[PDB]
């Protein structure tokens, strides 16, 4: 049973998107305004994206011993690879990511 | 962006264009046929 | 029993695919395999080496295009193999290739070995439920509706007429040569050299083949146009050059109808039909020369079948109605026509059961090759 | 041992370095090694014989400036070695040569020698870990977020076109020439002689060097300016003194559109960029000439971008869009992208260990060139 890792967002972030989504309107850079000037915001957020890698290299560099265990820890792991992976993707694949 | 780094360093030009660009601008038919009498 | 079967027109150019019982194939691409020349080194690059569809078409420059089929003989099997995968992927399919039992187009008069190892690919990399190899005039006329008539049919790589009488497809009056869509380009691409222009890149063989497909005609009189000075249409390339071809424009589908350009003791599409009525009943001549029909992407070019008429008039007998039909669909007659066959109650009995291919071997295929 | 690798901007004008990670190059000073040129008679004087950077710029007039690397090919070792040494120097960064690795960029179409005789300084008197030499124009790309594009530098002392696309470098569509910053400068310096102004010392020439950055410009037309002889814009010395200059702020700068005011058969800045666009492939054009990125200080100069715009709409063919990326990062470009393929995990498998070295040599550094 591999691990599963909640990626964070920036809280302003989710705000805004939030604002956004409560008109009809898709988010964008430009709704910021003069935020996405400001080096602390960006120096916070290239922070979190580098413990969003930190976070995704721990799973795509998982493997195991294929050697010994039993077969079915073999199937249900490269499945559980699957799972793994694929909600990583449309974690990532998210608008706000 | 990272302005004051540029404003570190002194060969950051500014009050350039930053992107110099030129200008823009705004089957066959069937039953060929061919009798014969 | 499985879910459907997946119509998969081959074509040493154009591979053709879909489902069954579907109104037009809604996956066709080239059938071509490019692979990059150039050298990795930014990392975040196209990954993956070897493109296939629109990908290897979008990043045309950075492939070495080749061809792993021609005149409907694969070449090599890795490629399609890759190229079939291809068609099972999630661009194309999104399906399994173990729930679909598959139709599969082939041109006549070719090797054993083709419809064997191809067999061997599918039922066995492929494992499909029930593969079923088949010609392919019989499935443009049944595109047509209409059942007894010949076809002519001129692809990428192959050019060949068969006489269908209500479905039996004569084997006997299976008239076939060489001289296709893809060896027009080639010879074009000579041409285009002695106009000066030079195309000689295998992504730029690509280039010849679209102006093959939009600036070429067919001149009714051959040598007539032949004596004058064309207009000398311009041609932009996608680099966005110019390029005015003059007299090389015509004389490059002239080769259908006269491979002597090209120095081969061939015949030309005329008289392989020609050739195609006159070697079968006496009998059924007449028939035969009222229903014609085209198919196969060769057969687009600009008076195309008003030359066909001339030839044929001048090569069949006085006061015989001549009739050469032409549908819109000459693109799609093969793969409309594996739809329509199919979809059929009668093809659960007219497959090739996996069963029976691992029990009998090959020779179950060329049993039930028909 | 590894900890933040050291990029290291080997660069023939001004060598940029710092740690891998860095948004910006902490230390970028000049490329020379100054020693004296007067007696030191009085005791408690300046200490040491070699004045490096900082130091050998504020005491310029005491030294005798000697450039160690011209057309990015060193000529004295023992100057770039002393140069690395005071990278590594307690006023620069405090570091050991043998706890961080170290990606030292070079130009492209360089010497073998150059590869062979860098590694055996940064494997011999330095100790270090790890080394990875680079092109300069992939650094350029990564910076500035593209992955397609022409990168067009001009460094100090050679400017070049390296055609990438998609990730893919194309090397033989490379052209590069060896006319620079210090042809411009060198040139200026002839013009201030045919307008009275000599100078022939080292010290001074960086003066002609400040002329250049400060009042050089690049006309839109080449004798839109010539035949007009305009007004002398005056312009002030380090000392106090007086120089009024005229036409030569725009016909020193016109050496990289046309080398043949040098004396020099060769092709323009502008004839690099083109001739290295159509080098390429046919398909390949648009998507080049509409990422045309830009790089090194000699792409500062006034009026720069205008005419290199209209220099390819001269060459290139007609209505194609022509788009060039000017960063304000072109003389940190190409470090800015050391930092960050530096500070990637992908650089731990493209680097060279030094038991590789050991037991290759030479060898290794040509294989993993790209
Ligand atoms: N408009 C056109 N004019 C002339 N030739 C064409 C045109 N469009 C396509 N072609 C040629 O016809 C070929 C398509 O035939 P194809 O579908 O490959 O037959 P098959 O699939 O049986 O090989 C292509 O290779 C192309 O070169
Ligand atoms: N503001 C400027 N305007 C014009 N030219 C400049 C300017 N600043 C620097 N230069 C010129 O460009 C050179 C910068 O060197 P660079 O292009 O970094 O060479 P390298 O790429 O080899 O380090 C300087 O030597 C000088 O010749």
């Amino acid at each position: 049973e591999i691990p599963e890792i909640s990626l964070p967002i920036h809280p302003m972030i989710t705000n805004v998107a939030k604002q956004c989504y409560e008109r009809g309107e898709k988010p964008k850079v430009t709704d910021f305004g003069d935020k996405v000037e400001d080096p602390t915001f960006l120096n916070q957020l290239q922070s979190g994206v580098n413990r969003w890698i930190r976070e995704i290299q721990k799973v795509t560099k998982l493997d195991r011993d294929p050697a010994s265990g039993t077969a079915l820890q073999e199937i249900s792991f490269w499945l559980n690879l699957e799972r793994a992976l694929y909600r990583i993707q449309e974690k990532r694949e998210s608008p706000e990511v | 962006m990272a302005d004051p780094k540029y404003a570190d360093l002194p060969g950051i030009a500014r009050n350039e264009p930053d992107v110099y660009e030129t200008s823009d601008l705004p089957l066959t038919s069937t039953s060929v046929e061919h009798i014969i009498v | 029993i499985a879910n459907q079967p997946v119509v998969i027109d081959n074509g040493s150019g154009v591979i053709k695919a879909g489902f069954a019982g579907d109104q037009i194939p809604k996956y066709c691409f080239p059938n071509y395999v490019g692979r990059p020349k150039h050298v990795r080194v930014m990392a975040g690059a196209l990954e993956g080496d070897i493109f296939i569809g629109p990908k290897a078409e979008e990043h045309r420059g950075l492939l070495s295009i080749r061809y792993p089929m021609e005149h409907g003989i694969v070449k090599d099997w890795n490629d399609m193999e890759r190229i079939w995968q291809y068609v099972y992927s999630k661009d194309q399919l999104q399906t399994f290739s173990e729930e679909h039992p598959v139709l599969l187009t082939e041109a006549p008069l070719n090797p054993r070995k083709n419809r064997e190892r191809a067999a061997e690919v599918f039922f066995e990399t492929f494992n499909v439920p029930a593969l079923f190899i088949s010609m392919q005039a019989v499935l443009s006329l049944y595109a047509t509706g209409r059942t007894t008539g010949v076809v002519l049919d001129s692809g990428d790589g192959v050019t060949h007429a068969v006489p269908i009488y209500e479905g039996f497809a004569m084997p006997h009056s299976i008239m076939r040569i060489d001289i296709a869509g893809r060896d027009v380009s080639r010879f074009l691409r000579l041409y285009l050299r002695k106009e000066g222009y030079d195309f000689h890149s295998s992504s730029e063989f690509e280039i010849v083949k679209a102006i093959k497909e939009r600036a070429c005609y067919l001149s009714i009189n051959p040598q007539k146009d032949e004596t004058l000075e064309t207009e000398k249409a311009q041609y932009y390339l996608p680099d966005g050059s110019t390029i005015e071809i003059g007299p090389s424009r015509f004389r490059a589908p002239e080769l259908l109808f006269r491979p002597d350009l090209i120095g081969e003791e061939s015949e030309g599409i005329h008289e392989v039909l020609v050739f195609a009525i006159q070697k079968s009943d006496m009998d059924l001549r007449r028939t035969l020369f009222s229903n014609i029909v085209l198919s196969g992407g060769s057969t687009l070019f600009k008076g195309f079948g008003d030359r066909l008429l001339s030839e044929v008039k001048k090569l069949a007998p006085k006061d015989v109605k001549i009739r050469i039909s032409a549908p819109q669909e000459r693109l799609y007659s093969t793969w409309i026509g594996g739809s329509i066959l199919a979809s059929l109650d009668t093809f659960k009995k007219m497959w090739v059961s996996k069963k029976e291919y691992e029990e009998d071997g090959a020779r179950s295929i060329h049993r039930k090759t028909f």
